[PDB]
RNA sequence: CCGCGGUAAUACGGAGGGCGCGAGCGUUACCCGGAUUCACUGGGCGUAAAGGGCGUGUAGGCGGCCUGGGGCGUCCCAUGUGAA
RNA sequence: GAGCAAACCGGAUUAGAUACCCGGGUAGUCCACGCCCUAAACGAUGCGCGCUAGGUCUCUGGGUCUCCUGGGGGCCGAAGCUAA
């Protein structure tokens, strides 16, 4: 019961002696929807090999986001247990829980993580430096790890 | 697989890292610190136990770039199905595993973590357990399962590694005979 | 002040009154050249608007005949376009003259087959 | 509105019963299949159709959306009002849902024309918000499309008795109901 | 209402100046700001209150211009 | 700077290195109070009173995991000396992780504070 | 916005075709937004704009560990007010 | 007021030479007292405090003085940071 969604695949070109050569990178999220999720980024000459590579990689390195999961103890139905603010570098990310029907209100970088995260409803805010890469993403990830409950 | 008697080889080594303070027994003449084997033993039991678990299907990538260890890492490594990195740990072997394909290892048996630090770091990111024969020079914090003892000296490296291998096979049911690397000394 | 005050945003067209259109009188039917590489004689006109009481320069759309704008013809300024300005072509022109409306002195270009008549 | 409706249903490519009627896009590639759009395309395209369906002005539409947006739960269905909240709640819509009228517009005229009743009081305001437990009867003088209506089933949220030509809005219908 | 303050000045006739001190949450900032005001209070006996006394002032009808308070009593 | 900030920083810094132990800092009643939550929440193995140079200090047991960045990936100070941060029970804030607040009630986690229905300066957030 | 037109223009005008969704639609003017651009949320200052030539020190901002009193900030409850 | 040397006076080079090269040369460069207050006034990096591998050379103090410990000056480099 591993759902497998793919965040996105990029062309990633590079230049070498008198020649460009690209490979593909695929980010894949894998989750039970019961509390287990894994993220895997695998690259290959072809898109398919990459996605499959990522899926396998994601399967390894799974993390226990505390959202809802298969009927047992409940997480929060598509939402987060509590608000956390995390600053990474100049980047600060804020997550606040929301009721169902709210939707995932966030900027893209934060959103893309939260959706594969399995979170359906949240209110977010990016403050400070907004380098998506530099630390908004890292900041989000840390924020998720921090959540308890 | 035991031997407290081990005092002959491993014991202390001279240099220092304050963090590995708990592992050190005391200082001897020549200012060489001496590792307390009693702890070394405690660690081995915990360490090895982890090892019996992994050999059911799991693999352990052995890493030893260090010169004293380099030959041994091959023998003990070959001695089991396990794969090693003898010459030079290419960057991103773990992190960009896809480029250099294999299946990500369940664990890593690193000899000198300080020297081998790049490898250890990649494991941390991957969340792959890290076992290491590490002495006074290195950070104990980084190693998941630490075998505190002389990181240098073939007589030492050969002993721990060979045994760790025997345990792998023993767990396998190989019933393999004694190790060939002893000749390496 | 406690802190220095930075310049805020400014409205693109001060037709005054934030009005949709303003009527003015032509001062001069000049012709300005483009910027960047493009070149040609863009037809423009200085106008004295009633509202702002401001004097502005406005673009006169359409091939036009000669064009039907003279020294003191009444005209309406649309600010046609978001800004009404022709930035790429001519700097300094904030508004377009509406002759499509054919309001006031500005006559429409007659028999223009193309849809831009609208 | 009152503009060529048909073309809008096509092109939005979503079934729109501007009349009760057919889906195929009018031009250039009526035949070709077009599928899942991007989020961006979805947002704009969604607006025009959700609105176009109801045949309502942006001004009215906006208020409804804003309310449904603030309330928690998926905005879409809460906004939607299968009978749930707002959109299908309009009296003009209900009459259509009830089968009184073939189309939403027709229902709108019926309601405006006064051929409609609510609680026996005649209401010719299409914007009228129907609450639960209200009866939407057909004006006495009028009576027609009810036949043919006989076989048709009705949303669980609503119900109608063909004989009286009456019906009731039982409750706010969920999107699933939609 | 009733306020408390100190008699800063005896100088005037039949009047006393009482300095009431007040603290409060400011509606906008919510910062706790403190400000004090001086109010002229009616003292009929002119012997009733001397400087240094702490008195309670009470809202009254206008006695004089710029005076809407009477000395309720001596707190001390 | 701030004693509390110093402690969070020391732990943050030490964890990065992966030190098993860390003199989190010189002990203070408040600091220990904070560590207790850190323990209960499971962020740290535990802490202990220690004597360094006749000065009281708190050793903090770091607790890490195999997978990746520390168990305590985040830990950021919020209220700071220049600007204090107080929050009503209404805006305690929520996240997958916890926030430690100090209330007259004591130092509690966000969940605890909600129960107590109290507010207070928001010392920090961890998750 | 970047820009397009100087004889092959998917960028001008029309046509055909296409995409989106007109009892209105579009323009002009003006206000708020986007503008954290008078960055609190939410930015910076080695080389991109940005460390004051250096010190001494006023006002001011900030302040180690333990205990007790006060309860000004801070938090809670009730109540009044927060018109239409 | 020895030497040096803006300006200046000459010699040469050059197409020209208001320059570079050569010979002279005043202010100035030196001292005192007062003034000016600038700079690539540079580490192009404000001050204080705490925390985060090491290796190597060096100046200055202590030590149980083939090395440990404190203050300072350099180089290489963990983690990390950085657009590089």
């Amino acid at each position: 019961g591993l759902q497998d969604e793919v965040m996105n695949i990029k062309p990633v070109q590079k230049q070498t002696r008198a020649g460009q050569r690209t490979r593909f990178k695929a980010v894949v999220v894998v989750g039970d929807s019961n509390g287990h999720v894994g993220l895997g980024i695998k690259t290959a000459k072809e898109v398919a090999g990459a996605i499959r590579a990522g899926i396998i990689i994601a399967k390894l390195s799974v993390i226990p986001i505390r959202r809802g999961y298969w009927g047992t103890n409940l997480g929060q139905p598509h939402s987060l247990a509590t608000k956390t603010t995390g600053k990474c570098g100049s980047v600060t990310v804020r997550l606040i829980p929301a009721p169902r029907g709210s939707g995932i209100v966030a900027s893209p970088a934060v959103k893309k993580l939260l959706q594969l995260a399995g979170v359906e409803d949240v209110y977010t805010q990016s403050n400070g430096k907004t380098r998506t890469l530099e630390n908004t993403l890292k900041a989000a990830f840390v924020a998720i790890g921090n959540t308890y409950g | 697989a035991q031997l407290l008697l081990a005092a002959n080889t491993h014991l202390g080594a001279r240099n220092v890292q304050v963090h590995q303070e708990p592992y050190v027994f005391n200082a001897r003449p020549d200012g060489v610190h001496v590792i307390n084997v009693g702890k070394t033993w405690e660690k081995l039991v915990l360490a090895a136990r982890i090892i019996a678990a992994i050999p059911n299907p799991e693999d352990v990538v052995a890493i030893s770039s260090r010169t004293f260890g380099q030959r041994a890492v091959l023998k003990f490594a070959a001695h089991t199905g396990a794969t090693p990195i003898a010459g030079r740990f290419t960057p991103g072997s773990f992190t960009n595993y896809i480029t250099r394909s294999f299946k990500e290892p369940r664990l890593v048996i690193v000899t000198d973590p300080r020297s081998d630090a790049q490898a250890i770091k990649e494991a941390s990111y991957v969340n792959i357990p890290v076992i290491a024969l590490t002495d006074l020079d290195s950070p104990s914090e980084f190693v998941d399962v630490a075998i505190p003892c002389n990181n240098r000296g073939k007589h030492s490296i050969g002993l721990i590694w060979y045994l760790l291998a025997r345990e792998v096979l023993r767990l396998r049911g190989a019933l393999v005979d004694r190790t060939q690397p002893w000749s390496i000394m | 002040n406690y802190k220095k005050r930075l310049l805020g945003t400014a409205f693109k067209s001060s037709p005054f009154g934030g009005s949709s259109h303003a009527k003015g009188i032509v001062l001069e039917k000049l012709g300005i050249e483009s910027k960047q590489p493009n070149s040609a004689i863009r037809k423009c006109v200085r106008v004295q608007l009633i509202k702002n009481g401001k004097k502005v320069t406005a673009f006169v759309p359409n091939d036009g005949c000669l064009n039907f704008v003279d020294e003191n013809d009444e005209v309406l300024l649309a600010g046609f376009g978001r800004k009404g300005k022709a930035k790429g072509d001519i700097p300094g022109v904030r508004f377009k003259v509406v002759k499509v409306s054919g309001v006031s002195l500005l006559a429409l270009w007659k028999e223009k087959k193309e849809k831009p008549r609208s | 509105y009152e503009s060529s409706r048909l073309d809008a249903e096509l092109k939005l490519a979503g079934e729109f019963g501007l009349k009760n009627k057919k889906e195929i896009y009018r031009i250039s590639f009526q035949l070709s299949k077009i599928r899942r759009a991007a989020r961006d395309l979805l947002t704009r395209d969604e607006k025009d159709p959700k609105r176009l369906f109801e045949g309502n002005a942006l001004i009215r539409r906006l208020v409804r959306v804003g309310v449904l947006s603030e309330d928690k739960k998926k905005l879409d269905y809460v906004l939607a009002l299968k009978v749930e909240d707002f959109l299908e709640r309009r009296l003009q819509t209900q009459v259509y849902k009830l089968g009184l009228a073939k189309s939403v517009h027709h229902a709108r005229v019926l309601i405006t024309q006064r051929h409609i009743a609510v609680g026996k009081q005649i209401v010719n305001i299409p914007s009228f918000m129907v609450r639960l437990d209200s009866e939407k009867h057909i004006d006495f003088a009028p009576t027609s499309p009810f036949g043919g209506a006989r076989p048709g089933r009705v949303a669980r949220r609503n119900a109608a008795r063909k004989a009286e030509a009456s019906g009731e809005a039982a409750d706010e219908a969920d999107e699933a109901d939609e | 209402k009733i306020l408390t303050g100190t008699v800063v000045s005896t100088k005037m006739h039949r009047t006393i100046v009482i300095r009431r001190a007040y603290l409060h949450y400011i509606p906008k900032y919510n910062r706790y700001e403190k400000r004090h005001k001086n109010v002229p209070v009616h003292v009929s006996p002119a012997f009733r209150v001397q400087v240094g006394d702490i008195v309670t002032v009470g809202q009254c009808r206008p006695i004089s211009k710029t005076v809407r308070f009477n000395v309720v009593k001596v707190s001390a | 700077s701030s004693v509390l900030a110093d402690a969070l920083n020391a732990i943050n810094n030490a964890e990065k290195t992966g030190k098993r132990q860390v003199l989190i800092r010189p002990s203070s009643k408040v600091i220990i109070k904070f560590l207790q939550v850190m323990q209960k929440h499971g962020y740290i193995g535990e802490f202990e009173y220690i004597d360094d140079h006749r000065s009281g200090k708190i050793v903090v047991q770091l607790n890490g995991r195999l997978n990746k960045c520390g168990v305590i990936s985040p830990r950021f100070n919020v209220k700071i000396g220049d600007i204090e941060k107080w929050t009503a029970n209404l805006l305690p804030a929520r996240q997958f992780g916890y926030v430690i607040l100090t209330t007259s009630a004591g130092i509690m986690d966000h969940e605890e504070a909600r129960r107590k229905h109290v507010s207070g300066k928001i010392l920090g957030f961890v998750y």
